[PDB]
């Protein structure tokens, strides 16, 4: 791979993460990609 | 944060 995931502290989805990437705390709110910022949008597959 | 590589 390998593909970076982080778990959003609020909702429990894995979020992509772009590679070489943080708080001790993370949220869906700060994701660095628009389209997966918000907890309703759906896990991505692996 | 909590992470995990998956192999892309
Ligand atoms: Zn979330």
């Amino acid at each position: 791979s390998d593909q970076t995931w982080v778990q959003c502290d609020a909702c429990l989805k894995w979020r992509k993460l772009p590679d070489g990437m943080l708080p001790e705390k993370w949220y869906c709110s700060n994701n660095p990609d628009p389209q997966f910022r918000n907890c309703e949008v759906p896990e991505e597959p692996e | 944060a909590r992470t995990k590589q998956t192999a892309r």
